[PDB]
DNA sequence: GTCCTATCGATCTTCGGAAGAGATTCAGAG
DNA sequence: CTCTGAATCTCTTCCCGCGCGCCGTAGGAC
């Protein structure tokens, strides 16, 4: 192929063939002219080595090159290799009718929908649009149809809104480790340029929306559309194939919303009255006459399907909370009330959803999941559960727990100052005392976090579970488990050297307080070790996957 | 305390506590001081091009009997300055001229020369130069060469467990690494046999070297072993005993004499036994013949009578041998000390493995194993051995290498020659054997005391040396074969090898990084970057956890946080703030010299190796303002270990809390409160921010900006103090005060500010003024703010008012909700300057043309084209418009149409044309415009200078015969002989008149040269006739999909541009701009985001109070009264400011620059505690809680429980969506295999990888796969029949067969393989 | 280096081989209709066709494609490219 | 200058990869 | 005298997308 200007791009095989042809022609010329035996032997050796370079360049003593020691690729080089035909062009090949974009979360989408930009839709569904312009008779042929599509005529958008009506699109974030990484979605046009993805699906893709690109492929033929809708649709993949675990496990924010909504407080506005039904409860809340966490008695009605399969309606008075009575308006008509009569968290909600799939079926389950997501988002917005430095609590006894524990190490040092202990025993006593101190600090911090709430119930103070922002985040299982709140409010604790040795002097600070220079330098050891561990293991995992697929 | 005028506009409140004793040094001196050490000539020829030449010249031909020797080199000035060279696209370099003296001696006579020819600095090559910003211009493209970090030359000892044979034992191996020459490695075999190798060749016996060194087995054994003596006097074989040789060991045999027996058989030996023995004079002792039999003799002993070998070196003795040899007349036997734990036989074991005999044998074996296929020869094996390790051409320990080597051998002297010596190798072997006995310790390879930094001025020197070596190789032969008579030194050499070598280094080396000019911070953090990669280093795919992980000696020299996480973590590092390179190349850092009990103000730099010899106090220790440690005991680090030590025991103290971090991490406030992972992400992201359109300031910074923005080289800085005279947003002219005015020079300094110019990331880099007409300035003040800088302080982004709360899920776990107000204010809009070129070549069928008369085109697209065929400047264009009317011969409509998607304003068109071909009309107009501008610039310079000069002349004529009538009578130029007495005033007038005449001629010559340059037909190098450059400005706004980020590792794409109504508002009605997510604060341990935010609130609150006090016409006394209170608040802070001295003019001026929030400084590890944030919030009427209640704009309800609201500094990262959204229906297809092209700049489709194929196979989708891999991509006939059916509305495919597979078949059939399809 | 059986000892050539080499060191008609290229001159390396035979003058005459015609152009003998 | 032939056909290609397994050579002895 | 051990050699393997940027036969003879 030529390049910019009157030059043709260098071709490796062409040059290998050129070398071989020149050497062989020289050998023929000599054999015609009867060159001495020594010369013809040398020419024959050179010809053999040139054929060697043409075939499997590199198996020679040294590969030949025509550049800055960049050896030329041979035929065997083109056959095998990660850039070879097998893994570069046959097993995986670039496909038309595809694109990519930066994704963003659209909470309004249904589970089976996804939003795509108008521009990407127009540039992917071009032939379908032509297939309407002739069928509508609005365009004469392709020559005018393409021009009209270029004209982005306002009628062309009506054509797109008709073409895209029921045509699935495949969305494929990469790296797609498991089959749940490729799914079909019914598209809806969106003004912007980002791909609107559903919240509940992002868990399956492991898709954090911090600038994560994702690709779309348009299934063209009829069987392709049917296969997408029947096998790869979002609603057809609610269970994980690796274990009996839903892949629609509720997101981090939604579970926070449900945890905030169904929780109960000791004394609250609108407490103790009797509500005639969930609707009246909801009205009360929206009129502001009652608090969401208020304790109340609402008449609940539930349906239980018999062993044969017909629902039996039973109605009763139930002691519950206003939030639970509101949520009960969303749970389908087949479940017991005991699932919503508890403060739901990322675990407790999950089994709930599973039970729905266990009883009602797929079709009730998907709509129930969407409704749970909607309600969770709305009431989490109403919660306004902000986080601030005022919310990170240092237990007051911590300074004492340090002041004693360090002193004990001093005693372990004093023995070492007296020759009464060995070298190793001093180390393994100091580190154990520090670990016990870390446990005490963490226990006091957790106890203070849960104890920070005490309220008056019409008389005499009584304690209860804490509405502390960090506590609700941890307890709901959204983000920030015990090991996180412990580092944020207890002490950072011990650390390890790159050789793994336990630091005799733990990081006695926590991130709410300032860490000093040496403490931070100690922390860098673990931080970089973890980052390097990730960067190196992300490759061995993939290689193991390839070996497994190619053996099975 | 005195505040500079640039500083005396916004007195940023500082929360620091420690007094900064050492200000941050120049941040780019790492580059400049090296290239300065390179280009500068030096009588100590070392460290420069003169060193490279003296390492080559003089050069002589032994057969020639004549030499040529280097005399001197003088560097010609660059032909084009940085700006012109960047515009045209050439490299910025200087011509090297070298004086060569060719001396021809004479045969049959002493070296008295017949003739010597000194060439007048013959041309040698073009060497690139380092621009004052620290960057090289190579092809218009601006490059930065990263300083490399690699193992220092010397000797290194290493051993490992498990990695070798896993059998518990460790193998000790030593390596000698010269600066330029062959590696030499000594190693122990698993059976304790010592061998050597060169360049990791095959194992050869170690002692063969000594045979090559001409050592007899007797000499070697004496060198390495100890002698134990037996005598045949006074008794049969009494032994000379050294009692200390017996210790710990059980005395396994009888030894008794002289009364008391010291130790009997079967018992150990202790010290008191040694004392009794020493009292006993054990010079002779009784041992049985069996003990004498186990020894091994030290020397050859022949039969004295027959002259035949009866004993030899390393021969093991026995009873009969003893009797025989003593009978032969050798009554004094000497054997080797071979204590197993103490005196191992390793050398003797090598003797047992040695198949070679002597020096001839040594050379034979060395030659055969070094060069298989090459026959040995006595005269030739020396030619190999000496060149291996003794000849300068192939061995040179650098000065740093020799210093490190002598340090490893504990020598008293470090100044030694570069070639190894016999005792030098002997000492290396001795240290190796001692380490094998365990009496030493192995070194750490990844220890900053073993790895040294090479910079540009050294790698370039090495490349120049390589070029000169090739040139010498050629010209030695030329002089040997040349007739030496008609030859001249220009004939001897040709520039091509040297020029090619240096050109390759500066153009395509692995370390010639293309500069990432995103903003001033990216430039700085890229110029001070340290790399472990590159030639002579390791590779990203062959490095393990050992080299990546941080090190206890990295403290104070290398930032442990700022590393490019991903494929090459830990291999690319950023040099610490204060660290600097030692003379030898190691990294040294300054520490405050602690004297006994006081911390003095004396800074001594300690390197990575010296630091272990001291005890260093941490910079956070308190002192009593007398220098004494307030704490009785202070935490210090000694040998990597850190622990408490008593006061007045410490020896040094770190100079500042920022000594551990780099600039990228130094700019992050509250770095102490962020987990190191989020710190790393924030530090990496901070250099990706795009310069916004109206970047202002950070409310909460760390004070490091006042240096980063100055040393970045992007802001216009006042060279000297003076008063501004004229500003027009392009050229600021300063009347430099006479205190620094040169007596004859103009005394008035211009500053031509650079306007909108494309950067390496297609961004605009225009500089805008900030000083006012008549404002006084002092040398070093920032006159014009560059991009991302404002009022001399670095400002990457905008401070948006953010709230932490879930809001209907639009901020779901990474997403960001942004009010429409911020996009209405153009907070984040930024300009992108794209460069599109339309080339035209003299094709084989004829020369191409650029014309508005393009064939096959209507006037609709020509509307934007001119009469010549180029777009009018300032016309707004979109994708698809024709910008250039090029035509190709034989006709074709090849013309530049705007690329799809992009749209903007055409702001610049530079047409470079090869001469000979006629210039198009618009090119003529542009050239005339350039010429008019150049003439106007030169004329304005000369005329303003003439005004100043004539005014100075009239001022001289004030005293000395002032005559107003005769002064205004004639024109001012006819003042050659104005009335003035015979004094020195007429001398000053004559001096300045000669100066004016010189200025006249200089104006003339510069104008003519500039006209010739501009009119020059630009060199279109390869067979090309003309090129048209076009520059497009795109004002990209912010849209969903764009990526924004804080300074705390918080990042996310904006998910919705929420209208103003839907945003929450507080009880004052002010709506928040950005709604962030709360659930992220804990999980990602970045609680810094919610102290800064709190502080930010207070930082605005003070401004909110000032603005009212400025909006309400408060009296200045009260305004000052408030502001001073806002400044004096806090602890005993380092910064103290008394606004009283501001005369109310600077008070009002400060307020006008403070009404938008008082900037606050929170140093990295000397930052503000929460108690001060609470105090500052208390100063405002803001809640001391930090959290406010908000109201939902849609429903008017109040959110339950208050929420955190504040002013977080947010940055728009350079990853906007419009550069990444792409979709393809049909277009280009590749040639060899018909699969669609791949990429964005090419209309390509996404690659369907193997993992996607596996996932499709996981479902039962087979039709989907068949389509995806046959019709969509590969089957050429099928994909058209599919296209037709889809247009027809049939939706049916005919797959056929993927062409690529057929290609594969041909590729296998081209071999000796017949692979074919089968029917059944 | 030399060409021989082993690098330790390169071998001579032969007795008769030297003599044969010293022996040699001491010791195409333009057909009508044939297509040739010019060897030198402004028409060198062009697709031409022989039109007639200028034999006895040690010359040549080959048709060329100039002006869109197969114009009669005459050349020297040493302009052949067979 | 263009147009041709050919590869360090008087060097020294980079030592800063692990590893995992076959293949190919060498011991202690039947 | 060469049979089963090891012992030392060579050959082969190392996630995946995206997006820029640049750089891309040489010497000497007619």
């Amino acid at each position: 192929v030529p390049l910019d200007g009157g030059r043709f791009a260098t071709s490796d095989l062409n040059d290998l063939y050129r070398r071989v042809i020149n050497r062989n022609n020289r050998l023929k010329r000599l054999l015609d002219l009867a060159a001495p035996d020594i010369i013809v032997r040398n020419e024959k050796r050179m010809l053999q080595e040139a054929v060697d370079a043409l075939l499997d360049n590199g198996r020679r003593g040294r590969a030949i090159t025509g550049s800055n020691k960049r050896p030329l690729k041979s035929l065997a080089d083109m056959i095998k290799g990660k850039q070879g035909r097998f893994r570069q062009n046959l097993l995986g090949k670039r496909v038309d009718y595809s694109g990519r974009s930066v994704i963003t979360v659209g909470p309004y989408l249904r589970l089976h929908q996804c939003g795509l930009p108008k521009k990407m839709a127009l540039e992917l569904f071009k032939p379908f649009i032509y297939g309407k312009l002739e069928l509508r008779g609005l365009a004469t042929t392709i020559k005018a149809a393409k021009k009209m599509v270029e004209r982005e005529e306002a009628v062309v958008w009506d054509i797109l809104d008709e073409v895209i009506r029921e045509h699935p699109v495949l969305l494929n974030r990469a790296p797609t480790l498991h089959r749940l990484g490729i799914q079909a979605f019914e598209p809806v046009l969106i003004e912007g340029k980002a791909i609107q993805l559903h919240p509940l699906v992002c868990a399956a893709y492991n898709a954090d929306f911090d600038g994560d690109q994702m690709a779309v492929h348009v299934p063209l033929t009829l069987e392709a559309q049917l296969e997408a809708r029947a096998l790869m649709m979002s609603t057809n993949n609610i269970l994980s194939p690796a274990n009996g675990e839903p892949i629609i496990v509720p997101s981090q924010d939604v579970v926070l919303g449900l945890y905030y909504m169904t929780r109960d407080c000791v004394n609250a506005k609108g407490e103790g009255m009797v509500l005639t039904g969930p609707k009246e409860a909801e009205r009360l809340y929206r009129s502001g006459l009652a608090s969401l966490h208020a304790r109340v008695k609402v008449r609940i009605t539930e349906y239980e399907k018999d062993a044969n399969g017909e629902l039996v309606a039973k109605t009763s008075l139930k002691d519950t909370t206003v939030g639970r009575a509101i949520l009960w308006m969303i749970v389908p008509k087949g479940l017991p009330y005991s699932i919503v009569n508890q403060a739901l968290g990322k675990k407790a909600i999950s089994k709930m959803l599973n039970t729905c799939y266990r009883i009602l079926g797929l079709k009730p389950t998907v709509i129930f999941a969407d409704q749970i997501m909607y309600t969770g988002f709305a009431y989490a917005a109403r919660s306004g559960a902000s986080v601030g430095i005022d919310d990170m609590v240092i237990p007051e006894k911590k300074h004492e727990i340090i002041s004693e524990a360090e002193a004990e190490v001093a005693e372990i040092q004093e023995q070492f100052q007296s020759g009464l202990v060995t070298a190793g025993e001093r180390y393994n006593k100091v580190i154990d005392i520090w670990a016990a101190a870390n446990d005490r600090v963490s226990k006091a911090m957790m106890d203070n976090l849960q104890t920070e709430t005490v309220i008056n119930r019409d008389g005499q103070e009584e304690k209860q579970v804490s509405f502390n922002s960090i506590y609700m985040m941890a307890d709901s299982g959204a983000r920030g488990s015990a090991a996180q709140i412990r580092q944020l409010a207890g002490m950072r604790g011990l650390m390890a050297k790159p050789d793994g040795s336990i630091i005799e002097t733990p990081i006695t600070a926590n991130f709410r307080e300032g860490l000093n220079v040496l403490q931070y330098f100690i922390s860098t050891h673990g931080a970089r070790k973890g980052l390097a561990d990730t960067a190196l293991k992300t490759a061995n995992s993939g290689y193991l996957t390839r070996r497994l697929v190619d053996v099975a | 305390m005195v505040y500079s005028y640039t500083e005396k506009k916004r007195i940023r409140k500082d929360f620091g506590k420690r007094p900064q004793v050492l200000d941050v040094p120049y941040l780019l001196s790492i580059q400049l001081d090296s290239f300065q050490k390179f280009i500068e000539q030096d009588p100590e020829g070392q460290y420069g091009l003169e060193a490279a030449f003296r390492s080559v010249f003089p050069i002589q031909s032994y057969s020639g009997n004549s030499e040529l020797q280097y005399v001197s080199y003088r560097l010609g000035e660059p032909v084009f300055d940085v700006q012109e060279c960047q515009i045209r696209g050439v490299t910025y370099s200087a011509p090297l001229r070298v004086k060569l003296r060719l001396v021809i001696y004479e045969r049959e006579a002493p070296e008295g020369t017949v003739k010597d020819i000194k060439e007048q600095e013959v041309y040698m090559g073009e060497i690139p130069l380092m621009t004052d910003n620290g960057t090289f211009v190579i092809n218009g493209t601006e490059r930065v060469i990263v300083s490399q970090l690699h193992r220092s030359p010397g000797v290194f000892f290493d051993s490992d467990k498990g990695k070798t044979h896993s059998s518990g034992k460790v193998l000790y191996n030593a390596r000698i690494i010269p600066y330029r020459g062959s590696w030499l490695d000594f190693e122990f075999d698993p059976k304790d046999n010592l061998f050597v190798r060169i360049d990791r060749r095959r194992k050869l016996p170690a002692t063969i070297i000594l045979r090559a060194l001409n050592y007899t087995t007797e000499q070697i054994l004496d060198l390495f072993f100890e002698k134990v003596i037996f005598e045949i006097r006074d008794n049969k074989l009494q032994m000379e005993l050294v009692p200390e040789r017996l210790r710990g060991e059980t005395a396994s045999f009888d030894i008794e004499a002289n009364g008391k027996v010291y130790v009997e058989k079967g018992r150990r030996i202790t010290a008191r036994h040694i004392r009794q023995l020493e009292k006993d004079d054990v010079k002779l002792i009784e041992v049985p013949v069996e003990y004498i039999a186990g020894k091994v003799v030290a020397k050859d002993y022949i039969d004295e009578s027959t002259g035949e070998l009866i004993c030899a070196a390393n021969m093991e003795l026995s009873l009969d041998l003893l009797a025989k040899l003593s009978q032969s007349g050798h009554k004094r036997i000497e054997t080797l000390f071979t204590n197993d734990l103490d005196h191992g036989p390793y050398i003797s074991e090598t003797l047992r493995v040695d198949p070679t005999n002597d020096r001839l044998s040594a050379l034979v074996e060395i030659y055969r194993m070094m060069r298989p296929g090459e026959p040995p020869t006595r005269e030739a094996a020396e030619s190999l051995f000496e060149n291996l390790f003794f000849s300068e051409d192939r061995y040179d320990l650098s000065a740093v290498g020799r210093m490190k080597f002598n340090r490893s051998l504990l020598r008293e002297e470090i100044e030694g020659s570069g070639i190894l010596s016999k005792d030098d190798i002997i000492d290396v072997m001795k240290k190796l054997i001692d380490i094998r006995n365990g009496k030493g310790e192995v070194d750490d390879i990844d220890h900053l005391g073993n790895r040294r930094i090479r910079s540009v001025g050294e790698m370039a020197e090495n490349q120049f040396r390589v070029g000169l070596v090739r040139v010498e190789r050629a010209v030695k032969e030329r002089l040997s074969l040349g007739d030496l008579d008609t030859l001249m030194p220009q004939d001897m050499i040709n520039a091509k090898p040297i020029s090619a070598a240096v050109k390759e280094f500066f153009g395509s080396s692995q370390l010639s990084q293309f500069m990432d000019q995103n903003n001033p911070l990216s430039e700085i953090t890229h110029k001070r970057r340290i790399s472990a990669l590159g030639p002579g280093g390791l590779t990203r795919e062959r490095a393990g956890f050992e080299v990546r992980d941080v090190h206890p000696t990295h403290y104070g020299r290398v930032c442990p946080i700022e590393t490019p996480e991903g494929p090459n973590i830990g291999l690319i590092n950023s040099l610490s703030v204060y660290a600097q390179t030692n003379e030898y190349g190691f990294l040294e850092t300054p520490y405050r010299k602690v004297t006994d009990g006081v911390v003095t103000d004396e800074i001594h730099y300690l390197s990575a190796i010296e630091e272990g010899n001291y005890v260093i106090a941490q910079a956070n220790s308190n002192l009593d303002e007398e220098g004494h440690f307030v704490e009785d005991l202070v935490t210090c680090r000694s040998k990597g270990e850190s622990s408490l030590f008593s006061r007045d025991q410490v020896d040094y103290m770190d100079v500042s809390t920022q000594q551990v971090v780099s600039v990228g991490a130094s700019l992050i406030p509250f770095l102490e409160h962020d987990d190191a992972n989020r710190a790393l992400m924030g530090a990496n992201m901070q250099r990706q921010a795009v310069p916004t359109l109206r970047a202002d300031k950070p409310l909460v910074g760390t004070g490091m900006e006042r240096a980063v923005a100055v040393d970045s080289g992007v802001t216009a800085v006042a060279k000297r103090g003076g008063v501004v005279q004229y500003v027009d947003a392009s050229r600021i002219v300063i009347k430099v005060n006479e205190d620094e005015m040169y007596p004859g020079e103009a005394g008035i300094d211009i500053y031509n500010l650079t306007k909108y110019t494309r950067s390496n990331q297609n961004t605009c880099i225009n500089q805008m003024p900030c000083v006012s007409l008549g404002e006084p300035v002092e040398r070093g003040d920032v006159l014009a703010d560059g991009p991302s800088t404002d009022l001399g302080e670095l400002a990457l982004g905008q401070n948006m008012r953010v709230a932490f709360m879930p809001w209907n899920g639009y901020n779901f776990e990474d997403s960001i909700l942004v009010s429409e107000r911020v996009v209405q204010e153009d907070r984040f809009t930024t300009i992108h300057i794209q460069e599109l070129a339309c080339v035209s070549r003299d094709t084989k069928l004829g020369p191409e043309e650029i014309t508005a008369d393009i064939p096959n085109v209507g006037e609709a697209a020509l509307s934007k084209l001119d009469e010549s065929g180029i777009v009018y400047i300032g016309a707004e264009v979109t994708g698809g418009d024709i910008l250039v009317g090029k035509v190709t011969p034989k006709v074709k409509d090849s013309s530049l149409r705007v690329p799809n998607g992009v749209s903007g304003t055409v702001i610049d068109v530079q047409v470079f044309t090869r001469d000979g071909v006629e210039k198009d009309k618009r090119a003529l107009e542009i050239e005339e415009m350039q010429l008019k501008q150049a003439k106007k610039d030169l004329s304005e310079e000369l005329q303003i200078l003439e005004a100043g000069l004539f005014s100075r002349i009239r001022a001289v004529l004030v005293a000395g015969g002032v005559e107003a009538e005769k002064l205004d009578k004639l024109p001012r130029d006819r003042w050659l002989e104005l009335g003035l007495t015979d004094e020195e005033k007429q001398n000053q007038l004559e001096q300045l008149a000669e100066q004016y005449d010189e200025l006249k001629h200089e104006f003339e010559k510069k104008l003519e040269a500039k006209r010739r340059k501009i009119t020059q037909g630009d060199d279109l190098a390869p067979g090309v006739l003309k090129i048209v450059k076009v520059y497009l400005a795109v004002k990209r706004r912010i849209q969903p999909g764009d990526k924004m980020a804080g300074r705390h590792g918080n990042k996310g794409v904006i998910s919705k541009i929420n209208p103003i109504e839907d945003m929450p508002y507080d009880e004052n009605g002010t709506p928040v701009d950005i709604v962030l997510n709360p659930l992220g604060v804990p999980s990602r341990m970045n609680i810094g985001q919610i102290l800064e935010t709190h502080l930010g609130m207070a930082a605005k609150g003070i401004g909110d109070k000032i603005n009212a006090m400025l909006k309400q016409q408060q009296e200045v006394a009260k305004l000052r009264e408030f502001i001073q209170r806002a400044y004096d608040l806090g602890a005993d802070v380092r910064q103290k400011v008394d606004l009283s001295t501001f005369s109310d003019e600077e008070v009002m001026r400060l307020a006008e620059n403070l009404r938008k929030g008082m900037p606050i400084a929170t140093p990295v590890f000397d930052g503000a505690k929460e108690a001060e944030i609470k105090e500052l919030l208390k100063l405002g009427d803001l809640p001391t809680s930090g959290q406010i209640r908000l109201y939902d704009g849609r429903t008017g309800e109040q959110f339950e429980r208050p929420v955190t609201v504040g002013y977080m500094y947010m940055l728009k990262l350079n990853h906007l969506v419009d550069d990444k959204m792409h979709a393809r229906s049909t277009g280009s297809y590749s040639l060899v295999t018909q699969q669609p092209l791949g990429g964005k700049a090419q209309f390509g489709g996404q690659r369907f990888g193997e993992m996607e194929v596996w996932a499709l196979e996981a479902y039962g989708a087979a039709y989907t796969l068949q389509e995806m891999l046959t019709v969509k991509s590969d089957d050429v006939n099928g994909r058209t029949k599919m296209y037709k059916n889809i247009v027809d509305g049939n939706h049916q495919m005919e797959p056929g067969m993927p062409e690529s597979f057929n290609v594969l078949l041909k590729e296998i059939r081209s071999l000796g393989i017949n692979i074919e399809l089968e029917d059944e | 280096g030399f060409i021989g059986g082993t690098s330790d000892r390169p071998a001579p050539i032969s007795d008769k081989e030297v003599d044969a080499i010293m022996n040699r060191l001491q010791q195409t008609l333009f057909e009508p209709g044939e297509m040739v290229r010019v060897n030198d001159g402004p028409f060198a390396d062009f697709n031409g066709v022989v039109e007639e035979v200028d034999y006895e003058k040690s010359r040549l005459k080959v048709s060329v494609s100039i002006f869109g015609r197969a114009t009669p152009v005459e050349l020297d003998f040493s302009q052949v490219e067979k």
